[PDB]
């Protein structure tokens, strides 16, 4: 692991290719400018609550505009079949790589505001809260289940299992055992913060796309 | 309480180890390689040459794979020298229960290491060759 | 017969709601086949360089030379993620007709057994 | 005595392997022990017979494609998971120069 | 590492003592602060002893708290019929929940009942404040083993022999007289 | 040390590409 | 060989109450039905039918609607023993049991008669 | 607690959490460190550390409503450490406020907190706090054949360290040099030579760094 | 291994699935190990069979053994099966009535809530005991008192990295009964867990007094006989196509070793002999006994694992009498066996010989409470080895009392299974014992037969080992002849 992380950091260094451009279109001013966006002050969970309820809504509204009442997206954000499908059925609901990454991410989110919860509601701890946002972070791979829908993930599943090995060795050396109270999330943290980054403008095409064949129609004419 | 075991399963261990380490390699050195790697204690070089002459003799035909691999381990360290004389006097003296097969197949492995030099050529001061003094075998 | 309460003033059940519910329908930490290795290395390694006691110490732990197989712990903390299957992969045509083009290489169940399906039951029980 | 040979030899048994996992659906290593693909067939094993799991030698590019200099170093063949020495098809073959011999001297006696 | 609980955490317990046995209630009370000071504080004033358990509905609900025993009496601390109090975790879908009896809406008076089963359709009508503890649920359950001449009244209902209150949650209680 | 020898990278070879030094050496 | 003596003795294992034991015995049957040796295939379906003869249509353990589907495939066999017992055991079947099955079961088993014929 | 800035929908449809987390650099080491100086006084000091489990909830219990359950609730105490008064005098007041000075228009540059300046007993103080976390060497000669350039020349050549990292090589007849019977040889020439030296123990060298430091 | 027609373009073509089928069925329990990780299980459709992972080929091998429901009707097989075996015990285990719940279909197989089975509500009342395994001995049956009891019955479907069935009898009887939606009529019942791919079972919950054995046999009985289990087991042997070459089904019937040498470890004691003597006649003409050493006798059937323990004369210095001494010596000896055996290897069950000795054993057992105690109704000649000179010697000239150990299945566990070595090594023992001369004659066949040094017996092919086995058992039944007057071709 130790020579992994050279490897990156190595690669890092010499790929910088320079900012070699530029334009700084500005998001949430132009939201915030009209007439539509208010704004207040809230508490970082009372956001999170409200951000995983309103990517449920959005995911149901697109299924049942889709007609699809034989599936169900339940609130762990895993799309399920209620009975057995005909086939005109299971040609009907496939969906695409766009939805089930929207999906995915909306699970490891949810995942992040409910061990935040359990910390709120008094059930855990705060060396608890640590240790188990370290694991989320150390373990998306079996949380969640995105490297269907993009296998390139398995880079990150790989950075972050490479960090844990260098922490643990680094923090489990003398009277501490081989237990599981270890909370460092920072390193995790920032290499997901990293992913998102970069799948952002992806999944804004992608589900503008899905969008606009939703509400316009699929063009034919001049393929 | 200090249960005194007498089944004699360290060497049965130890023999059915050597022999799938000889029988998974592919040349004396690979073969050599894996021996030296593994560790033991050095109540078992006795053991180590003598198992290795079994092994060899128990084959069909000869090759000189097990000839050279004993060969190595004697090159390396004198201890394999001792048991290997050793070895010649007391098989010699106890051939006669060998089948002609295994009993050819000591012949030519003795003859392997004398030529190469493995074993001093003053081990043959066992063969009084009377007529008496001698069995068949 | 009247079941006694206990008069008591906590309340009842696991405190912290089960926040921290362990996983088991394995065996007990101490006795898997991992715990085994752990124990069986640690006497390989203080009888490492030492001549044999004849002494007798289990079979997992006869002096090994050549320094994995078995079962394997699982987080007891994960809670696995169940879903229904509920396409049974049944030839139609042969259920319907008793014959398949396909013959041997039909990748699906060859059965005619027509029966209620899992969610049938629960379907008629529950407008029942 | 063909190096290249053994190389061919550890790339094609992991080929064949690899294609009965592509075959179920999953190449998880696991999953697939050894014990699955070289058990007998008498047991219900697949019966595979192996040289892929040796140590092929190495030594120094530079002075190997000169004069022979020997083997210093032994890269690993296939991966077994713990120790499990795989037994060689070779070792139960028999050379020919001690075929050429014994078939001589059986004959002779066999005169 | 399978199963979850589904509900918040109680605070304060009250012990009922009837003819079939005790009742142990744990009180919602912060979820539900009016009906549980109510509650309390009509069981520290003994206002609920020698009361009968007067409907019983098979599966459904058994009834009780009203002193006169006809079925519509009762009447809260707060002279007048108070409110109702949700929530989202609290939600009538298993046995042992104690819940506001009443007519209508605003209309949570003295009376209150227990569940025996799943009552999906109460949700939002009822203020749910307590639940039975483990090892009393079958004594609760034993208050519906009868014979029911109709108007859903028992032939002999039981009765609270006596409260108890085993941890009281609020401090400023202090009871009429 | 990579002195000559191991893949250039274990990518295609059918193994994890481990190089020990031959311990037989002598 | 087996299979043989079960339907010679298909008569006293019944008439001596043999629920356990006679259950065992149709179904133990019922699932060797696949069995790809004619000359085993055949023994199989004559205890099948000597069960059927003596304990009736309307209580063998594998219904009678479990039975007849299962047979109809049987019916292409074209090897002789099998194809003996076969159209032996529907025979029964159509005379006596014939409303545990649909009629287009029967018009399939129809169209599969007719190439028996040969 | 921390409470965000937010932009919101006027229907409900979405809500963005809308500021950067800027922080200040040895102030946020500095809590990093003491984060890790407590962390394992408590892994080494409780008898049994129960690890929570995931998910939280249910599949089937709608997330949760801040108003009915989280609202009132008091917050549980966290993972801050005890700093003494005597040697953590320069600390004490606002170590762990969520952004350390954010009003104090001597320390910052002001409300949108860029620009930090702090006096030297704070950086000391920092600097102690910071000290698990931080490498104790002084200087270069640690990564001799370990920086950068190094790593640039062992890519370029293929060619790996004992300890370094390995990559695909960058591009994939006779010669009477190469005699046998001509050379000397006394010691045998390692990677770590025609690294250190790429221009005088190597032939084809493309795009190699030249490493050398003596500092 | 399992020693025309007009067909259509497919049927020249594609691949034939049965043996890609018939290979995934065998190799299943490694194919579809738990804990090889994603998270996601899925479970099938109308079973308990969860499938970690996506494998088709998997699927429609498990999926066409549980076909037309076999997995509810399993469940409701067995649970008649257990209604009827207290419909018998009615009175004897003073149960008043025995009811059984009208199963919701999907009982079988919903696998995070459950309802019960069986009801039995009692005539007068019940002390129940605290929660424990079944194969767990000791109870006190004082915790609390109950009027209904109630029965659940679980199926699960192990694998290789999880088959242990007393935790997830534990597990289960735990999580279902502190579960807030659960449904059960009582506080008080127990939990039966049967595991259909390894055929074993167990139980957790509250026993009254009786209820114990009576299940213990009834479920030991059920997984034997019952009906639906033998529909299974066959349904699994014609999808792997696997045909046994044995007939006669050998001697494995409901006596136990077929069982015994089952996972569950278990020991076989034979202490007969920890007091000998013999005689030597003096110029008195007064026929003078010495005692000597004897020796407790201790194997594990299943490694074929001997320990012997020496008992030296000199504990017979001057404790007053003999016999009921050497049984409490035995009994301590035992547990100090068992106290420097490491973990795994110590037993579940012992099995005595003279079963006035599981007396003193119980009492020096109770460090051990859970290690149930048997008389053998097997009765082993282990103290013919005795005649063996190996043993015999050792023992004869011990000066310590010391501890040793031997292997009585020198080899023949490479090429036979732990079953057919203990057959071969109870008719050698009887042989011995029987008549240990023509015993020794035919143990010896060739001139060139020999033993080798770490060896108990000959070293002889497995030709010889049949003919041998042969003819010592019809030296036992010559001598069964002989001394009971018997012709023995008519048994
Ligand atoms: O649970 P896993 O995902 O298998 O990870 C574990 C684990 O880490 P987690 O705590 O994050 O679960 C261990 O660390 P400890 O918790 O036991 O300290 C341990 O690593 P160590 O044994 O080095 O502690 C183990 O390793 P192994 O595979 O040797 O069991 C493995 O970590 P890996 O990701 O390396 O498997
Ligand atoms: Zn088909």
């Amino acid at each position: 692991s130790y020579q992994k992380l050279l490897k990156y950091y190595v690669l890092n260094a010499l790929k910088h290719r320079p900012p070699k451009a530029q334009k700084k279109r500005y998001l949430f001013r132009s939201f915030k400018a009209t007439k539509f966006f208010q704004s207040t002050k809230l508490d970082w969970v009372e956001v999170g609550l409200q951000v995983c309820r309103q990517g449920y809504n959005m995911l149901n509204l697109l299924i049942h505009r889709k007609n699809l009442n034989y599936l169900h997206l339940d609130y762990n954000f895993n799309l399920k079949p209620v009975k057995t499908l005909t086939t005109k059925e299971r040609k009907k609901s496939r969906f695409g790589n766009a939805f089930h990454l929207c999906r995915e991410v909306l699970r490891l989110t949810k995942l992040v505001v409910d061990s935040h919860v359990q910390y709120r509601l008094g059930n855990v701890d705060a060396f608890q809260l640590a240790d188990g946002l370290q694991y989320i972070f150390a373990h998306v791979g079996q949380l969640t289940g995105m490297y269907r829908y993009k296998y390139k993930l398995m880079r990150q599943i790989r950075m972050c299992k490479d960090l844990k090995h260098l922490i643990y060795y680094r923090f489990n050396t003398g009277p501490v055992g081989k237990g599981p109270g270890c909370g460092f999330w920072a390193a995790g943290w920032r290499v997901w913060l990293f992913f998102m980054r970069g799948i952002t403008p992806l999944l804004e095409r992608w589900l503008g796309n899905l969008l606009a064949r939703q509400f316009e129609g699929r063009h034919s004419k001049g393929v | 309480v200090t249960i005194h075991d007498k089944t004699e399963i360290n060497l049965v261990s130890f023999r059915r180890t050597i022999y799938l380490a000889i029988q998974s390699s592919l040349d004396f050195e690979e073969c050599a390689h894996k021996l030296l790697k593994m560790e033991f204690p050095e109540s078992q070089t006795k053991e180590l040459c003598n198992m290795i002459l079994d092994c060899c003799a128990q084959q069909r035909t000869y090759e000189k794979f097990f000839g050279l691999l004993a060969g190595r381990f004697c090159m390396l360290k004198k201890e394999y020298m001792e048991s290997f004389e050793g070895i010649f006097k007391e098989q010699y003296d106890t051939i006669h229960r060998l089948e002609t097969n295994k009993l050819r197949n000591v012949a030519k492995m003795f003859a392997h290491l004398l030529y190469t030099d493995s074993l001093p050529w003053s081990v043959l001061e066992c063969i009084k060759l009377s007529e008496e003094t001698t069995t068949s075998s | 017969v009247v079941y006694k309460s206990t008069r008591s003033a906590k309340p009842v059940g696991p405190e912290d709601m089960g926040a921290t519910a362990v996983y088991e329908l394995d065996t007990e930490k101490e006795r898997d086949a991992q715990a085994i290795f752990e124990r069986s290395q640690k006497i390989q390694e203080e009888l490492r360089g030492k001549e044999d006691d004849k002494i007798y110490r289990g079979i997992n732990n006869y002096q090994k030379y050549m320094k994995r197989k078995g079962p394997i712990r699982a987080p007891e903390h994960l809670r696995a993620t169940v879903r229904w299957d509920y396409q049974p992969d049944i030839c139609k045509d042969y259920k319907e007709t008793g014959f398949c083009g396909f013959g041997d290489s039909c990748k699906f169940l060859h059965d005619r057994s027509d029966y209620k399906h899992g969610w049938q039951i629960e379907r008629e029980l529950d407008e029942g | 005595n063909t190096q290249e040979l053994l190389d061919l030899l550890v790339k094609c048994e992991n080929k064949i392997q690899t294609r009965i996992k592509i075959g179920l659906n999953s190449k998880m290593p696991s999953r697939f022990p050894p014990v699955v693909f070289y058990t007998p067939k008498e047991l219900g094993g697949l019966g595979m017979l192996s040289m892929g799991h040796v140590l092929i030698p190495q030594s120094d590019l530079r002075w190997s494609k000169q004069t022979d200099v020997g083997i210093t170093h032994f890269r690993s063949g296939m991966s077994h998971e713990e120790d499990q020495l795989i037994p060689n098809l070779y070792r139960y073959i028999q050379p020919w120069e001690s075929e050429f011999i014994d078939s001589q001297r059986v004959w002779a006696e066999y005169a | 590492s399978n199963i979850y609980i589904q509900e918040p955490p109680t605070n304060g317990k009250v012990l009922l003592k009837t003819t079939a046995g005790d009742i142990d209630i744990e009180l919602w009370s912060k979820e539900a602060p009016k009906a549980c000071r109510n509650f309390i504080q009509l069981c520290l004033e003994a206002y609920y002893d020698n009361t009968i358990f007067h409907r019983v509905v098979p599966g459904f609900i058994v009834q009780g708290g009203d002193p006169t025993g006809t079925g519509s009496g009762g009447e809260s601390i707060y002279g007048a019929p108070f409110k109702d109090e949700f929530h989202s975790r609290l939600r009538f879908n298993r046995r042992g929940l104690v819940a506001m009896a009443n007519a209508g809406s605003h209309d949570n008076g003295s009376q209150f009942f227990f569940t025996l089963g799943r009552a999906d359709e109460l949700n939002n009508k009822h203020t749910i404040f307590g639940k039975v503890t483990g090892d009393t649920v079958y004594n609760m359950l034993r208050l519906s083993e009868v014979d029911i001449d109709d108007d859903e009244r028992p032939h002999n209902p039981h009765k609270i022999k006596s409260c108890e209150v085993l941890f009281n949650p609020f401090d400023d209680i202090i009871p009429r007289e | 040390m990579y002195n000559g020898i191991g893949l250039p990278t274990p990518r295609g070879s059918g193994t994890n590409g481990y190089v020990q030094r031959n311990l037989s050496l002598v | 060989q087996a299979a043989d003596l079960i339907s010679r003795t298909a008569v006293v294992m019944k008439t001596c109450q043999e629920e356990k034991l006679m259950g065992h015995l149709g179904v133990v049957l019922y699932e060797y039905l696949g069995e790809e040796y004619p000359e085993v295939l055949g023994s199989i379906l004559g205890a099948l039918k000597a069960i059927v003869n003596v304990i009736g249509m309307h209580k063998m353990t594998p219904p009678i609607k479990d039975l007849l589907p299962r047979l109809t495939p049987i019916l292409k066999n074209r090897h002789e023993k099998v194809q003996e017992n076969c159209i032996d055991l529907v025979g029964r079947i159509a005379d006596r049991g014939a409303e545990y099955v649909s009629a287009r079961e029967w018009m399939r088993i129809c169209f599969e008669l007719l190439e028996l014929l040969k | 607690i921390r409470d965000v800035p937010v932009l919101y929908h006027i229907t409900g449809a979405i809500s963005f959490v809308n500021e950067i987390p800027w922080v200040i650099e040895p102030v946020y080491i500095s809590q990093w460190g003491s984060m890790w100086i407590m962390m394992r006084r408590e892994k080494r000091d409780r008898r049994h550390f129960k690890r929570m489990r995931f998910p939280p909830f249910d599949d089937e219990e709608p997330p949760l409503d801040y108003a009915d359950n989280i609202l009132d609730v008091e917050p549980l105490e966290a993972i801050q450490l005890e700093l003494d008064p005597e040697e953590d005098a320069p600390v004490l007041d606002w170590f762990y406020d969520h952004q350390p000075l954010r009003d104090s228009r001597k320390y910052v540059n002001g409300s949108t907190y860029q620009r930090w300046q702090f006096t030297l007993p704070m950086m000391s103080t920092l600097y102690r706090l910071a000290n698990q976390l931080l490498t104790d060497l002084v200087d270069d000669n640690y990564f001799y054949l370990f920086d950068l350039k190094a790593f640039f020349t062992s890519k370029a050549l293929n060619m790996a360290i004992p300890g370094g990292p390995k990559f695909e090589p960058l591009v994939r007849d006779w010669n009477e040099f190469n005699d046998i019977n001509k050379i000397i040889i006394r010691q045998p020439i390692r990677t770590e030579y025609k690294i250190a030296f790429p221009y005088l123990y190597n032939n084809l060298p493309h795009h190699v760094h030249l490493t050398w430091y003596h500092t | 291994w399992e020693k025309w027609k007009k067909l259509t373009n497919a049927q020249r073509s594609g691949l034939n699935q049965i043996p890609n089928r018939r290979f995934t069925l065998w190799w299943s329990p490694t194919i579809n190990r738990a804990n090889v990780y994603v998270g996601f299980q899925v479970q099938l459709d109308l079973t308990g069979i969860f499938m970690h992972g996506k494998i088709p080929t998997l699927k429609i091998s498990l999926i066409q053994i549980f076909r037309a429901h076999l997995w509810q009707k399993i469940h409701e097989s067995i649970v008649m099966d257990l209604c009827q075996v207290f419909d018998q015990e009615l009175d004897a285990l003073e149960i008043e009535t025995v009811q059984k719940e009208t199963i919701h279909p999907r009982k079988s197989y919903k696998m995070n809530s459950s309802c019960a089975d069986i009801l039995l509500f009692a005539s007068y009342k019940w002390n129940v005991s605290r929660p424990s395994l079944l194969a767990d001995s000791k109870d006190v049956m004082d915790s609390t008192t109950t009027q209904k009891y109630w029965i659940d019955i679980q199926l699960r479907w192990g694998d290789y990295d999880s088959h242990d069935i007393e935790r997830y009898a534990r597990a289960k009887f735990l999580d279902y009964t502190t579960d807030n939606m659960s449904i059960y009529p009582s506080p008080t019942g127990v939990l039966i867990a049967i595991d259909l791919a390894y055929n074993l079972h167990s139980a957790y919950g509250n026993w009254f007094p009786g209820s114990k054995p009576l299940i213990q046999q009834a479920m030991a009985k059920i997984m034997k006989a019952n009906p639906a289990l033998y529909v299974l087991r066959e349904r699994i042997r014609k999808g792997l196509q696997l045909y046994s070459s044995e007939p006669t089904e050998p001697y494995l019937s409901s006596q136990n070793y077929g069982e015994l040498f089952s996972n569950q470890i278990i020991w076989f004691v034979d202490d007969t002999n920890v007091y000998r003597v013999t005689i030597h006649k003096t110029f008195e003409g007064n026929l003078t006994t010495k005692p000597i050493n004897g020796a407790i006798f201790i194997f594990n059937p299943r490694t074929g694992q001997l320990f012997l323990k020496i008992i030296h004369t000199s504990v017979w210095a001057g404790q007053k009498r003999l016999g009921q001494l050497a049984k409490w010596k035995t009994a301590e000896e035992v547990a100090a066996l068992i106290r420097s055996l490491p973990v795994e290897e110590q037993p579940k069950q012992i099995i005595v010989t003279r079963k006035g000795m599981l007396d003193p054993l119980e009492v020096h057992l109770l460090d051990f409470p859970n290690i149930v105690i048997k008389g053998s109704e097997l009765q082993l000649p282990f103290q013919a080895c005795l005649k063996v000179e190996k043993f015999g010697d050792l023992i004869l000239k011990a000066t310590e009392p010391q501890m040793v150990l031997f292997n009585l299945y020198d080899d023949w566990l490479k090429t036979i299974s732990s079953y057919t070595a203990f057959s071969r090594l109870i008719l050698i023992l009887r042989a011995l014992h029987v008549n240990n001369d023509r015993a020794k004659v035919i143990l010896k066949p060739d001139k060139t037969t020999i033993t080798e040094p770490h060896h108990i017996w000959p070293t002889l092919t497995d030709e010889e080992w049949i003919k041998v086995e042969v003819q010592l058992k019809d030296l036992i039944l010559a001598d069964y002849g002989k001394k009971n007057n018997v012709n023995v071709a008519s048994l």
